[PDB]
């Protein structure tokens, strides 16, 4: 019995420890899991809120290549390409624009700065783009101001 | 940590397994891919990679390149003396008799020259992990003489890098995908680089790995394929203009870059444009240059090139006794393989299309970083 | 102090096990702390990383717009060009405002780090070596070189 009884607390005093590694590891590793995947989405989120507010301060420089476009045919040729390639590379990153014409009013993507009298398209559609507008991947981020045609 | 290493000759490459997955590290310029160069500017300062290319035409007999050429050679050799014709740099006799170089009257071994850049290599590591390193696999061409693997054991050492197993860059590639656990693979791996071009023909037999037949080029990788196109231009611009841009330094390095730019955007475009605006000038005023390529224009440049790949292709086959069936499996290793054609004509001589799922660059680093891994 | 009895070299036993169990465990509780302590560091690392380089693909993808933008001021209706010469500043100093600077100035000794000499000329317009004039803008985000400047460096007198 003095050995017996000491015989089976020092296994119990094993299945501890042993246990105890095991799980204490496990903790350790799900946490450093955690650690990872939680870091992760604190950089896509910076990202995602960096790439938006960068996208947005650089739609004023395409306003400028459209300002001067619209005020010399080989110069206006490069103007048109330099567009171009501006909006091809940023569709890149989902910024789309706004400019499609004689489409019903729509607040969403419009935004209606003056009315017409016009016969160009029935009266509510919109006519004439004062300004284009943009989009990334869809959620309107700045709205076209547009000229509606009024009867 | 074996970090592991791709010890090219136009570029290495350096990566460790994060756990069981690999992980290819970044120099300190954010670049997955450092040049192998390494010039001793006058000043005396000791660069590598990015900043020693771009010192090198203002410093073209201290910047050293396409150092494996001579790693393990003596001072004769079909490869070293007819180097010795190209290479802006002095490739000198050592006393023991091995090919070496000098630098500002300096003498210095091969290896003592690798070194520098294993050394980068190592750093980016241990900038990465924390902790130093100093145990690391590094690669050689299958066909690198006891030699050649040695002398590119001493460019370790020399680097602080305990070397714990040198591979062979196809069986890198190999290990690179996933070719180690059925029981029977044979694999072929097209070697396109930035200067060289090696095919292997590797057995792994289930696990061994055997080369059953070693074939490829010196002289023929994207450097040529862009001398390809380099060239085009300045013809077309003699033709158009009759103006020859080779007489011209200034405008042939400028062509030269563009010609570059132009090779990589027509593997993912139909066409694109060297534009060049004051290219040169003459007599009759200011010349400017812009011209279209199309992928057919380029193809049609790099033919012969890509063929004559092909043609080795074949030998390596008739050396290894089998036809495109025996070949289970065959890899693509060379930026330069990211060129729609090649990748075409090589998956029509072997039926099947190569596999690409590993980036055509980092593949040889990460087989070298996996064997080290939790192998070695 | 004997110990032939085989139940007491028995308890002696479960008593090592038990000395080694315990050591184990403290050690290998001790990697894997100091195994996360390293994961930290990185986190921490990839984050300031990927803040000052986020916009580093993008801004990159824009620089063949800053290009062709000047290009077409090169080769060159007053107005239009100092219209165009207007986006460009907006443009520039725009991307200036994410971290990045302009890599331009001449008269300065050829710097690898940021310089790409893509020509020598026999120039006293400037002490040898030095960048000469620049062929085309370099740009650099926060530290890093997103693209050298492609100069002019000057050789001595003749």
């Amino acid at each position: 019995d003095p050995r017996d009884e000491k015989v089976a607390n020092l296994e119990a005093q094993l299945a501890e420890a042993q246990t105890r590694e095991r799980d204490g590891i496990l903790r350790v590793k799900a946490e450093m899991e955690n650690l990872r995947r939680r870091t992760e989405l604190d950089i896509e989120k910076a990202h995602k809120f960096a790439l938006e507010k960068f996208i947005n301060e650089l739609l004023p420089v395409i306003d400028s290549l459209d300002r001067a476009l619209e005020v010399m045919s080989a110069m206006v040729e490069d103007i048109e390409l330099t567009l171009k390639s501006m909006l091809d590379v940023v569709r890149k990153f989902g910024v789309e624009v706004i400019a499609e014409t004689n489409v019903p009013l729509d607040p969403n993507v419009h935004q209606a700065i003056a009315m017409v009298e016009s016969d160009d398209v029935a009266p509510g559609n919109v006519l004439g783009i004062m300004q284009k507008g943009y989009t990334l991947n869809g959620r309107t981020i700045r709205a076209a101001m547009v000229t509606v045609a009024k009867a | 940590k074996i970090i592991g290493i791709d010890l090219g000759t136009t570029n290495s490459c350096v990566a460790i397994m994060d756990g069981t997955t690999p992980r290819v590290l970044e120099n300190a310029e954010g670049d997955r891919t450092t040049p192998s160069i390494i010039a001793y500017t006058q000043d005396g300062e000791t660069l590598v990679g990015q900043p020693a290319k771009r010192q090198a035409v203002t410093n073209p007999q201290n910047t050293l390149f396409a150092i494996k050429r001579l790693i393990g050679r003596r001072f004769q050799d079909e490869e070293v003396q007819r180097d010795v014709s190209i290479m802006p740099f002095k490739i000198i006799a050592a006393d023991n008799g091995d090919a070496w170089v000098e630098v500002k009257g300096q003498k210095m071994a091969p290896p003592q020259i690798s070194a520098e850049v294993l050394k980068k290599m190592k750093k980016t590591a241990e900038d990465y992990l924390g902790e130093p390193v100093t145990e690391a696999v590094i690669t050689v061409p299958a066909y690198f003489n006891d030699a050649q693997r040695q002398a590119t054991k001493d460019a370790g050492r020399i680097a602080g890098l305990e070397v714990k197993r040198i591979i062979n860059e196809p069986t890198a590639a190999a290990l690179a995908y996933g070719l180690d656990k059925t029981g029977n693979r044979t694999i072929a791996v097209y070697d396109l680089g930035g200067g060289t071009f090696d095919i292997s023909i590797i057995e792994i037999d289930e696990k061994t790995f055997e080369v059953l037949a070693t074939n490829g080029d010196t002289h023929l990788g994207g450097e040529d394929f862009d001398s390809r196109l380099i060239n085009y231009l300045v013809e077309e611009f003699k033709k158009d203009q009759g103006i020859d841009l080779r007489n011209d330094p200034l405008a042939m390095q400028r062509l030269k870059e563009a010609a570059e730019k132009a090779k990589i955007e027509l593997s993912s475009a139909q066409q694109t444009d060297v534009n060049l605006p004051y290219i040169t000038a003459d007599a009759t005023g200011p010349k400017h240059m812009n011209i279209k390529v199309t992928r057919a224009k380029l193809e049609s440049l790099v033919e012969d090139l890509v063929n004559r790949s092909i043609e080795l292709l074949k030998v390596a086959l008739q050396d290894a006794g089998l036809s495109v069936s025996d070949i289970d499996d065959v890899i693509l290793v060379g930026g330069q393989t990211r060129m729609p054609m090649v990748q075409k004509k090589v998956a029509e001589f072997f039926g099947k299309e190569p596999r690409k799922d590993v980036n055509p660059d980092e593949a040889v680093a990460i087989g070298a970083a996996v064997q080290g891994g939790v192998l070695t």
